[PDB]
């Protein structure tokens, strides 16, 4: 029973993900780390 | 000889001990010992549930168990590979279910599906005289400017058995 | 899996205790789909 | 080959005392007799209970479409006259078609009048009606399978 | 004890950093020893470098008290949460939120990120717990359960994936995929306040007023039960080393032996220049990344950072 | 009637159903509701009453001997039992179900039924008193044998002197005095030289001193003391006490040594 | 996806197309939106559309469309009237809304396939329903509609008109009213109350025409039958007295240690048992 | 309105368990 009402809250924005770069720090970096 | 259940040749309606010889049709759910041991009073707490989902009852349960040493084989992290496999199949089916939910977000099925069916009436007349029948589903095409047809707010008020909780001075009063 | 394993008939008594419809092979109530 | 009388079945539930009936059907009698010897039944699963009519075991696949005879697969029914299923606690072979035998077996819980043309019956109980009452009184699921598992735990052949 | 086990060096008091103008109430720190953050009753987040102490950088906007704080470590993310009932993410890119995730029905008390699958799991005064797909903004699944207000959650990879506890004194360990409960323990009396996982070994603790218990993994097994010092403990937390630390309303914060229970130290510090005696214990206390440090939010609004010391034996 | 007595019924009703939604909680409002049920002989309602209180909070002890109670008024047997079972299944750390739900079985006649709720009973190493009710239980019966078992269990369980020299008096009690005598042996042996004192060795005496074994008694009491702390200094001068009272049972030599 | 249903609404066609809405209509019991289908029975027919959810079906065990019981074909009432009242379900509203989404969860957990409760029960039987359970498909029960112009003698359609021409039923006949809910709950229904007085009528159980008789006067015996059929037949009730035999009338007296068993037989017997493929018939003296 | 007094509100008919409940009925007012 799910409703036909919607928000403006809702919508789409931001659908990708930024994953860490190299120079970011990404966990193999850090992983190897001292 | 004997005429009471105390004591196939007989050719009697003996029944020696307790079978019912009239309908009762008894309340009572078969109370159950399990090879060697236990009248499994614990069947209570289970009743709602099915047999597979557990359910901690007994005093044993609660109990203490010590060590198992630096590590043993019986605690680990099942594993890479099995991690992988439980996370892809959690993901897919997790995406299954978003996409459903994003339907109303981004508001077209062509399939003709097959179906054949047995009945459970049977009987000879029922049918023509087919064991089976056979139906072809079709989904019905719904009008794109039909508005949501029926209401849906209305609110009815909202668990499993408690498991067991297994845990004063004058002064301190 | 052979013909002799999968078709062999399953063993000795039935139990009346199931009614003509209960007797039936069934996947939602009123009987079997596929 | 021998015709001992009793057969004993140390089950998880308690203890049952069986008399073979080696007068009227010597053949199913050496059958179940020996398997029990042989430990055959131990470990198996009264796979089907039946409230107010029966009792089924003697299956090691524990399917209902198993086991088998010391014959070879299976064997000749050995049917008569003064053999009819009236009272609980009868003793007989279970077969699917006439003439097949393979080890399962079942005992009454009541005069089962139907049954007669169907099966074999090898014998009679002695001791344990309680034991037999309280198996028939588990709680099963729609096929009549046992929730729980009721088991023979040690078969014995005396004679 | 196996033999009196497992020597480990005492810790000392290091620095201590003012600064905030509440409670601080949450600490985390970043994947590279660079720069550890800070949540408070102020309504900021704070992020201070490591090694100096120094104050990098003060963000604002949350409207209530901030009450928890992860760095995620395959983006750069900050999510936090707050009695304000909203949990935001931040993105460190730009130091502005990017997204906001919406419907707790009060007070979020505490969030965690699954370590591999990018979804992140809140827990709420409103006695649910949330799994969140980060990605989508997207309520997955509301883990119903509890009968008051869930303190802290932890997530894991392997079997139980969410570990979580609850003011009602019992845990659940919630099956994820299913957002349905496996175990339920209720040997705790009191309020369980929080949890711990450890590295290693696949077992984990929990922590309530009146003890401290080890479990098994999974269902939750009883193992151990450390008992020693008794107020409401807020925080715990473990070394690769096995050391456990206890944090506590009173001020007080104990160091342990995972293995055994051995209580090495006890810590009990001192309040802040002004502030009142009443005004001390620690809400909350991490670990860099090198386990070198232990680092301690305490309600005197200051941030005391703990040194293993050298000469110790 | 017919009529009138039904509206006054949905006056009360519903008000109770008002009371709840409102309170929610507050179970004198639930309880309240079922006893008025119950007392119109709708026990069916009163029933379901029961059973949405509990699940409002099941915790609560009172709500369940209640219920139960409701039950055992209306003769409903089976009922009654079944919520037992539940009560102890879910809260088996409260002593005021187990108590209970022996004294229906008890009542009903049900011995072994009653023996099995306290053999449950006992998996979760209550408390003294609860070891002392079920021994009891079994000594309103002649079972004597079963008593001695249950003390077997009880003396390890909590391995307090105090319970060993009960067990011992226990013996005493039904003149099983080699037995008693072999169980004192067994509770120094298992104490060992370790830790015992005063109350157990003295009680052994007093044991042997009945038996009328008064050169053994003074073996026991110099030869245990020696290979054992002695002087703790009051535990001593009360076995010093007992001694002489023993003897009592030239020689004033150390009345001397004592003042010296 | 499918529904449940009658073999008597599905249609006499083996072959039917049959059409899905996703949420088509509210039940119209526990008014809830619930996948409907239609198809067309047959040639003349009707296109049914199932009635209720299939939930509130699995919950008293019956067709979607027709709500008659799966085997017996028989309105609630009567099945009830024939085993166990005590089912129930509250009628009232929000209870009925809760208790419907608690067993909807119940239902959830089972194997599937099962009516709930009823089941455990389902299986005990015979006593009188299956003498006035329905034999064979009842087609005109999907007759199409009374045309309604026509029935005022206007119908202007002429042949072309799907509905039918014909004289309507009499409003006066209390069978008439037949609410859909008043059907299902098994109040006052009028068909169901119809066949209760067809089962009195029944000849069949009140016998006792003398007291401790166990004489049994047994008609249409035939002369294929030997007396070893009525032995084995009725070594299931007891310890026989003796039997007396008649075959120039063909009817064989009986009689039974006690006369509770002589009883049992009648019930067991009356116009139910064959064997020797030939009826067996029974009265007292 | 009648989710009172016609029809009991929502009815959780009780559990049944290892005993019988079938011959109890009670006595009117
Ligand atoms: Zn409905
Ligand atoms: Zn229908
Ligand atoms: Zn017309």
């Amino acid at each position: 029973q799910l409703s036909k009402q919607y928000s403006s809250r809702d919508l789409p924005s931001h659908t990708k993900i930024k994953y860490r770069q190299t120079t970011q720090d990404a966990p193999e970096e850090v992983r190897n780390r001292d | 000889i004997p005429r009471l259940l105390e004591d196939p040749e007989i050719h009697v309606a003996q029944y020696p001990l307790d079978m019912g010889r009239k309908k009762k049709m008894s309340n009572a759910l078969a109370i159950q010992v399990d090879s060697e041991g236990k009248i499994k009073y614990d069947a209570i707490a289970r009743q709602g549930q099915s047999k597979d989902k557990v359910i901690y009852s007994k005093y044993t349960d609660l109990v203490p168990k010590e060590v198992m040493n630096a590590d043993d084989p019986d605690l680990q992290r099942p594993d890479e590979e099995a991690i992988k496999e439980i996370t892809e199949k959690t993901r897919v089916a997790l995406e299954k279910s978003v996409s459903q939910k994003v339907a109303a977000a981004m508001p077209k099925l062509a399939p003709a599906q097959y179906i054949r069916y047995t009945p459970s009436q049977q009987g000879v007349a029922f049918n023509s005289g087919a064991k089976q029948r056979v139906i072809r589903m079709v989904e019905m095409q719904k009008d794109p400017m039909e508005p949501p047809r029926f209401k849906i707010n209305k609110k009815i008020p909202r668990e499993p058995p408690p498991a067991p909780v297994m845990h004063m001075t004058v002064k301190e009063q | 899996p052979t013909y002799e394993t999968m078709f062999a008939p399953e063993f000795g008594p039935e139990n009346p205790f199931r009614t003509q419809q209960m007797a039936a092979p069934r996947n939602m109530l009123s009987g079997y789909a596929e | 080959s021998w015709q001992p009388p009793n057969v004993y079945l140390e089950t998880s539930m308690g203890i049952i005392v069986l008399e073979l009936y080696w007068k009227h059907a010597p053949k199913t009698c050496k059958n179940f007799a020996e398997l029990a010897r042989r430990g055959y039944y131990n470990g198996t699963k009264f796979h089907r209970i039946i409230k107010d009519f029966m009792i089924q075991g003697g299956d090691p696949t524990g399917t209902g479409r198993g086991g088998a005879s010391i014959y070879g697969k299976q064997f000749e029914d050995e049917l008569h006259p003064d053999l009819k299923f009236t009272g609980a606690g009868i003793l007989a072979m279970a077969n699917a078609g006439p003439d097949t035998n393979g080890s399962q077996f079942f005992v009454t819980l009541a005069p089962t009048q139907w049954l007669d043309g169907k099966h074999t019956i090898f014998g009679r109980v002695c001791q344990g009606i309680g034991m037999v009452n309280r198996v028939g009184m588990v709680e099963t699921n729609s096929q009549d399978r046992p929730v729980d598992d009721v088991k023979i735990i040690k078969a014995y052949p005396s004679g | 004890t196996m033999p009196k086990p497992q020597w480990h060096p005492p810790w000392k008091l290091y620095r201590v950093i003012s600064g905030h103008l509440g409670w601080v109430r949450c600490i985390a720190v970043e994947p590279g020893n660079q720069w550890f953050v800070t949540g408070s009753a102020d309504r900021t987040i704070k992020i201070w470098d490591l090694a100096s102490g120094k104050l990098k950088l003060s963000l604002t906007g949350h409207i209530s008290t901030v009450r928890g704080v992860i760095v995620s470590t395959r983006s750069p993310y900050l999510f936090s949460c707050g009695e304000d009932k909203q949990v935001k993410c931040w993105d460190l890119e730009y130091n502005k939120v990017i997204r906001h995730y919406h419907g707790h029905l009060s007070a979020v008390y505490g969030l965690d990120l699954h370590p591999t699958i990018d979804v992140l799991v809140t827990c709420s005064r409103d006695s649910t717990a949330r799994i969140w797909d980060v990605r989508t903004k997207a309520s997955v699944h509301t883990l119903s359960g509890h009968t008051n207000a869930v303190a802290t959650v932890r997530c894991q990879a392997a079997e139980p994936q969410i570990i979580t506890g609850s003011h009602d004194t019992t845990i659940r360990l919630w099956d994820l995929v299913a957002g349905k409960t496996r175990v339920t323990l209720t040997n705790h009396k009191k309020s369980v306040r929080a949890v711990v996982l450890h590295p290693r070994h696949y077992t984990f603790a929990s922590g309530s007023p009146d003890n401290i218990k080890q479990w098994k993994f999974p269902d939750g097994s009883f193992i151990q039960n450390l008992s020693g010092h008794n107020a409401i403990i807020n925080t715990l937390t473990v070394n690769s080393d096995g050391v456990l630390v206890s944090g506590a309303d009173n001020g007080t914060m104990h160091l342990w032996d995972w293995r055994t229970g051995y209580n090495f130290q006890r810590v009990h510090a001192a309040v802040q220049p002004g502030s009142l005696d009443s005004e001390s214990g620690i809400f909350a206390c991490a670990f860099d990344q090198s386990e070198s440090r232990l680092l301690t939010a305490e309600a005197d609004k200051t941030i005391k950072v703990y040194r293993e010391d050298d000469t110790a034996t | 009637d017919e009529e009138e007595l039904n509206d006054y019924k949905l006056r009360k009703r519903k008000t109770f159903e008002d009371n709840i939604r409102k309170n929610r909680t507050v179970i004198s409002n639930w309880i309240k509701y079922a006893q008025w049920e119950e007392s119109l002989k709708e026990i069916q309602r009163a029933r379901s009453i029961y059973e949405r209180a509990l699940d409002v909070d099941y915790r609560n002890i009172t709500l369940w001997l209640k219920y139960a109670e409701m039950e055992m008024k209306n003769r409903q047997v089976n009922h009654a039992r079944n919520i037992w079972d539940r009560a102890i299944t879910t809260l088996p750390r409260v002593n005021q179900f187990w108590y209970k739900y022996t004294y229906m079985e008890e009542m009903l006649g049900n011995v072994a039924g009653a023996r099995q709720v306290f053999e449950r009973w006992m998996e979760w190493q209550p408390e003294e008193q609860a070891w002392h009710s079920y021994i009891n239980f079994e000594l309103r019966y002649k079972e004597v044998d079963r008593a001695r078992t249950i003390y077997e269990r009880f003396v390890l369980v909590h391995p307090d002197v105090k319970n060993w020299i009960k067990y011992a008096r226990f013996e005493e009690k039904h003149a099983y005095f080699a037995h008693a005598r072999k169980v004192y042996e067994r509770a120094v042996e298992f104490f060992g030289d370790e830790h015992m004192d005063e109350h157990l060795y003295v009680a052994f005496a007093k044991f042997e001193e009945n038996q009328k074994e008064f050169e053994r008694v003074r073996v026991i009491y110099k030869y245990a003391l020696d290979r054992i702390s002695k002087q703790e200094l009051f535990k001593n001068y009360t076995i010093f006490e007992k001694k002489f009272g023993d003897r009592r049972g030239k020689r004033r030599f150390q009345y001397e040594e004592e003042v010296k | 996806d499918f529904p449940i249903l009658c073999q008597t609404c599905l249609g006499e066609n083996p072959y039917i197309r049959m059409t899905k809405e996703k949420y088509g209509k509210e039940c119209k019991i526990c008014a809830r939106p619930f996948t409907v289908f239609r198809w067309c029975p047959g040639v003349r027919m009707r296109f049914k559309k199932t009635e209720v959810c299939q939930t509130c079906s699995k919950l008293k065990n019956v067709c979607q469309t027709c709500l008659l019981d799966l085997e017996y074909g028989l309105p609630i009432q009567v099945r009830d009237a024939g085993l166990s009242f005590k089912d129930d379900m509250p009628k009232s509203d929000v209870n009925k809304e809760y208790y419907t989404q608690n067993m909807e969860r119940e239902i959830s957990n089972s194997d599937g396939t099962r009516p709930v409760g009823m089941l455990g029960k389902a299986t005990s039987t015979s006593d009188m329903l299956l003498k006035l359970a329905r034999t064979t498909p009842y087609y005109k029960r999907n007759r199409p509609h009374i045309c309604s112009f026509w029935v005022k003698g206007e119908c202007k359609r002429g042949e072309e008109c799907p509905y039918r021409h014909e004289k309507p039923t009499d409003p006066d006949d209390p069978l008439a009213d037949q609410n859909i809910k008043d059907r299902y709950y098994g109040i006052n229904d009028p068909v169901a109350d119809k066949l209760l007085k067809r089962a009195s009528t029944m000849p069949r159980l009140d016998p006792p025409e003398d007291k401790t008789i166990t004489t049994l006067y047994v008609g249409g015996l035939g002369d294929t039958i030997t007396e070893t059929d009525l032995r084995n037949h009725f070594y299931q009730f007891g310890e026989i007295r003796t039997i007396t035999v008649v075959q120039r009338q063909q009817c064989a007296f009986i009689q039974f240690a006690t006369r509770q068993a002589a009883e049992v037989a009648a019930e067991k017997s009356f116009n139910k048992l064959i064997v020797n493929g030939r009826r067996l018939n029974v009265k007292w003296g | 309105g009648v989710d009172y007094n016609a029809e009991i509100p929502f009815e959780k008919k009780p559990a049944l368990g290892f005993y019988d409940t079938s011959e109890e009925n009670y006595q009117a007012l």
